[PDB]
């Protein structure tokens, strides 16, 4: 293995060549924002609930940014489900649904960013970095939309027109590609259960579980989007995520302090 | 059932970046053939990246940059090939169009002119999938995702080789390379060696909604692109797995 | 005297957001009628916001956000209806166009294709007027401001009701609702109850320069939009107060 | 009054419903930038006069931003009057005149921003916030164009094609919608008089007056654009404005320090 | 040898800003002549800055701003003249187009409509050359750079005077001004006095690749622009130094 | 000489008038960023060499920005030479080549900016200032693309289709128009020699030389783009430049500290 061999493989051989892929896997690994944490504020689970849920989380963000660098992504929610229902009934493809979902996540980023504006925290609507380095350095937090930018190029699911990569995947992929140290999904549930706690009478809380163990028990598409679990198994930087209840006061603050609130999902 | 077809009269043509890398000797014949095709089809012409993407991978990997950084760097090279190709067709009313324009205003542009040129790379950017240090969703994958989402009449991939072989027809295993006149996405996905198309193309082909077959033809032979846009078998046909009625 | 007409051959059609909210059962008949109207008129199709704007108002007001914050949040929902409607008409060469494009490049786009789709909300954004916690300059107001500034041939408002009644024909006072075949902006402005159109529409109608009447028709009845674009009386006619020669 | 009743009204009833409007008026009031001050630098009255007027005001802005958060909007001036005259003679509508006026106000924002650039103060040309939260937090001031973004959707006046909402209205509307604490118009006159002091021999200075008192004496369209007075009466956050002479050294500094220089116009 | 011609069928017309400064008395005849020219040519209409650029120079120089700051401030005034001219031609399908659009998508736009309006100032912005406190690359220079890069069929400069004189025909040396029916870029470059065109235009003319002659005609005389676009000698012809076969 | 005479000349006379040009030359001279330094990181000479060359320069930038305001422009390199070769063989004009070269310089700005992002340093891709004042004030450095924005309006050379104004000229013109105090070109050579040191056996290092002396010895197009020398002779703010070897550890740091490493080229 050497730099010269990787160069010659990159020039002579196709990118699909197994030997070229193996040589590229040996390259050095640079983290762009190693000391930052990516947080997703759920759309339907948090922001759609109004001030009773959003105001305490605004307070935790303002308080926690004194000691942590925060990338704050927003979910979509019921307005995106309404758009998905209208467009699916028309037979519109997943690529169009993806564009509609982005606008709802943009809406929630606006509302959250306007409550944080007097604390200096900006919305990363308009550019896609450099707004992020400068703000993380000076103000320690940014707000962005959690929807991936695939738009009409959205990879469709096996069946149906609902985009399989939404705000959970968008926030995680940003955490993985920036080499962040932590990924926290802020929902309206304490964590993962053996069943759906809203529609099940006897479910059991799971403090920690791996992706392989979740698949072996039928929990693939539950509290997290099911492609996020597969992306997690392929990740190099973010090898575990944490799901916490945003409706509990101080849960985001304590999760950022290293407390094992909620459910930790590991890649292996 | 299936979603509707947005642009069912559209023909999508993907030009390989390594075809552009050969300079005027390859570009001028292809340009002249594209001019004669303009009255016959409504064309979305998408360009790949080519050898310059390999150089930015070499520099970027040496800097340790992740796959989410390399993906839009390579995409940029596909856009430069697009500007080059569009400039050669400008006298026929063709221009290069941007990805937001391709996503939202393609219908108006193809109403104004017979063809537009765009980048074949998808706007995955920093949201590219992890797993490999080489970006998986490249020019072939983006061109098919767009054509299938549009419900286009077809997608033709223009390469510097006749099609897909059992081995690299230009590498060390050249003597044992057998030409494949027809194959399927699932057949290729279960093979191991290299391919002239992205392996992510095979994965999006498995979940395809409209495009039934994609032909890989040699753009260095004038006339094969013309024949391919008429359904003539002059290269490798790739069955996607979509059934028609 | 009056200012000149920029696009005197333009027909402007505003599609109510609550009509889009009804899904394919309402959208598909309207789409089929719009396709048949394309050879007959040069159309600027503007979409309203609908029920999703009420949800973002509910969340935003609960967060205490001012009216300058709610206005562009609701405008976004009018744009999503525009993308939905444009996607259904894409095979006919129609696309969604942005507000800067509508302001500066509408003439070229209507030279390339028969119709374009845009948002009916005006770009008032954070500069919305104070006074009410609900944004006053909404889809009806923006559609008329644009049509009158362009000096368009007319503006037709497509609703989920036959027209304007003396009371809400779907609310608690349904039994005492009398249909108004014709009224004026100043007559409606001196009333108190609700209306199917923005009350700010009445204020901009008072200072109108070209548009003499605006008809409110039921888009749930196929054919009425076609008849309205020919000056047939099939809904509520609203006189603006502009005199013609 | 309750959150549930407002929700049901927003879903069932039209937005023009009087009962829906009354319920929305009872909602909470959040100020986005409560501790900021919006200042308008007059185009014809200040910036068109060159360095003799602009340089002392640059010094006051650099000095005052140490203790105040400043949103600095620019007027248009004689170049916009020239554009208005050319376009009005052609019969172009107010919506086109509005676009032409925006470019002149953009010009003045550029020139003012380049004199302040070495102090870290940016021009909010390119985005429309987040550039504002981050800069207000770190550098305490931003420069922006005072023209409203109505463009072709400009609400026309009762007669004529001149846009009735220009840089005075644009700056005030930004102050009202961001919930700022203060609005200062920097002109070339000491304040409001009983007549026009440039063309009247015997006018009397007015230190303080309400909008109703101005209308009752024929001062509606004088030192301020006449629609600004009507917007002021409808405002919820900024219930009074102050007009000061920028050509007097230190007038902007002293106005920011709470001194009653110039004329204070109240909504009621 | 020479580079290829991108748009060899394009006619470029530069409208002087001081012609626009005269108001409707000058603009309306020119607009009516441009309407009748639309069926005859494919037009790129570029507008200059005019007297408002002199005012922003006066303010900017008094503020001490460098030449890189003044260049885009003056360019803005050329864009306002472009919006004004485009608005008058909007009923004929003409709109104002942006500099990125002119650089990359001009072929599609001229396929959709007969003419588009743009700014004649080049996007040199903060990268303007030093040496003078007055920006050298102005409306004439930008219009020729664009026309020669496109390989356009010609460039016609529309002024408020009949052409180039031996002295300013409106200044203190008016009596000794002799009209020049034909001259060359190198002849004018070796003169000292003022000119109705940028002196940087003479420098880019020396390195021109396609445009052989540029005619300066009086736009205040209706018909001369029509005659100039047909190669008739009705003004001052400027030879660039390009030889044809 | 007076402000009134300059105004009357600007209104009555043509801009080509010699007396108008002479009056404008007497105007005051304001520097926008007088305390900043513009640095060009060579594309082919540095960034194309990978981590062995880029990583030490990243360290010097992070270290030197504590005491210096830095505008960091990137070159293009071999990928632009490949694009130039493809397009020249097609007969494409210089204006098209200029657009292709900009993208390669944009690429190098991205890679350099991602290695500096965790230090708060942004890329000025997205806006063209205000991103620069705010970042210079708070983080002391920005990364930008060195290609001029001429695009299709590129002034062509006397012969050939290669753009004569590339990343050397783009960085210098930004330094001159912003009135910066220093301009440093970071290449892969110790400086200027009497010949090309890569292809000459006996060349002699030149510590200091003027533009007139370079032309008199056939060194016009050598280590710097030849139009940069002519722009340097016409400059008002940046009257000399310094060429240093970026491959030598600490050379950029020492050049910023006022050490006469490399070659200083003077306008006169
Ligand atoms: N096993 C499980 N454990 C916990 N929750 C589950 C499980 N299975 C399903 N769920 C449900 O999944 C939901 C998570 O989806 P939800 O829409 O709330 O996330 P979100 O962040 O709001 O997404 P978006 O922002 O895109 O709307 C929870 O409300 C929960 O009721
Ligand atoms: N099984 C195979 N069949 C045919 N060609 C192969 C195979 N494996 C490798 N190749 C090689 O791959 C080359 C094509 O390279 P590649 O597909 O990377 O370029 P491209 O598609 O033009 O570029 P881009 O993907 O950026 O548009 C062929 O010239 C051939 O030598
Ligand atoms: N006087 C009235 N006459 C007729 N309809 C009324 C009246 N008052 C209230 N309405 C109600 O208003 C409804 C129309 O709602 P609305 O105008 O808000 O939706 P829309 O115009 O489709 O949406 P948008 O304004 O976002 O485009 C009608 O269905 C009707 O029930
Ligand atoms: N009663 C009055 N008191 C004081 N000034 C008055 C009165 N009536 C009219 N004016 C005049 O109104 C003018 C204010 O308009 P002016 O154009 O100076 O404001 P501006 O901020 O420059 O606007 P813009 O920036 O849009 O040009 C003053 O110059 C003043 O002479
Ligand atoms: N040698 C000359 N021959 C002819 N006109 C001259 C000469 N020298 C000066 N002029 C003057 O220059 C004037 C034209 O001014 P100018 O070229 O600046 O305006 P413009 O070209 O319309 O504006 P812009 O360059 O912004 O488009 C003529 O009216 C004429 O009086
Ligand atoms: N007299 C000379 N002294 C030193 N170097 C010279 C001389 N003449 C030619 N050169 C060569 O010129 C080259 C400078 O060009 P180079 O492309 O390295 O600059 P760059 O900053 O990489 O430009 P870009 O970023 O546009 O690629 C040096 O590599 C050097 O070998
Ligand atoms: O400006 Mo478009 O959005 O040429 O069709
Ligand atoms: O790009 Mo436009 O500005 O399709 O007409
Ligand atoms: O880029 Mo365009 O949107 O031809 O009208
Ligand atoms: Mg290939
Ligand atoms: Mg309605
Ligand atoms: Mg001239």
């Amino acid at each position: 293995n050497s730099t010269a061999e990787l160069e010659e493989l990159l020039m002579q051989r196709s990118l699909t060549d197994p030997q070229l892929q193996a040589a590229a896997a040996a390259a050095a690994d640079f983290r762009i924002l190693p000391d930052a944490t990516v947080i997703k504020i759920g759309g339907q689970s948090v922001i759609d609930r109004g001030r009773a849920a959003v105001y305490p989380l605004v307070d935790e963000i303002v308080a926690a940014r004194k000691n942590h660098k925060l990338l704050i992504g927003t979910g979509a929610g019921t307005r995106a489900r309404h758009l998905y229902s209208i467009a699916a009934g028309l037979g519109l493809p997943a690529g169009v649904l993806a564009q509609l979902g982005s606008s709802v996540a943009d809406q929630n980023a606006a509302m959250l960013g306007q409550l944080l504006a007097k604390h200096g925290i900006p919305v990363v609507g308009g550019a896609g970095l450099s707004a992020v380095p400068l703000s993380l350095a000076e103000v320690n937090a940014v707000v962005f939309s959690g929807m991936p930018p695939y738009k009409l190029w959205m990879r469709p699911a096996a069946e149906g027109v609902i985009p399989p990569y939404r705000t959970d995947a968008g926030c995680f992929l940003l955490a993985e590609q920036f080499g962040c140290k932590q990924m926290i999904f802020v929902k309206d549930e304490d964590g993962l259960y053996t069943a759906n706690p809203k529609t099940s009478k006897d479910a059991t809380f799971i403090p920690r579980i791996s992706v392989d163990e979740m698949k072996a028990k039928g929990l693939h598409d539950s509290i997290l989007e099911f492609p996020v679990l597969d992306l997690l198994q392929s990740a190099q930087h973010v090898r575990e995520v944490q799901v916490v209840n945003g409706l509990v006061p101080g849960n985001l603050t304590r999760a950022l302090a290293g407390e094992h609130v909620g459910t930790i999902i590991t890649a292996s | 059932k299936r979603p509707i077809r947005l642009l069912p009269w559209l023909q999508v043509v993907k030009i390989g970046g390594r075809v552009m890398d050969r300079g005027a000797d390859a570009i001028l014949p292809l340009v002249e053939e594209l001019r004669k095709l303009l009255p016959e089809h409504r064309l979305l012409i998408l360009t790949g990246a080519g050898v310059r993407a390999r150089h930015v991978f070499s520099v970027g990997l040496d800097l340790g940059l992740p796959v989410g950084s390399l993906a839009p760097l390579a995409a940029s090279e596909a856009g430069q090939n697009g500007h080059i190709l569009a400039a050669m067709l400008a006298s026929e009313g063709v221009s290069y169009v941007e990805h937001p324009t391709v996503a939202d205003q393609l219908a108006i542009h193809l109403s104004a002119t017979r063809a537009v040129v765009g980048s074949a790379f998808p706007p995955y950017h920093h949201h590219e999938f992890p797993g490999s240090r080489i970006p998986p969703h490249r020019a072939d994958t983006g061109a098919f995702l767009l054509a299938d989402a549009f419900g286009a009449a077809g997608l033709t991939i223009v390469e510097n080789v006749d099609g897909i072989y059992t081995a690299d027809p230009n590498g060390p295993d050249r003597g044992q390379a057998r030409f494949l006149p027809e194959t399927s996405a699932t057949d290729l996905a279960k093979s191991e060696g290299p391919l002239p198309v992205d392996r992510a193309l095979l994965d999006v082909m498995a979940t395809a909604r409209h495009i039934e077959r994609v032909q890989v033809v040699n753009g260095l032979v004038p006339g094969r692109l013309t024949a391919a846009l008429r359904g003539e078998h002059v290269g490798t046909l790739i069955r996607t797995g979509v059934r028609p009625a």
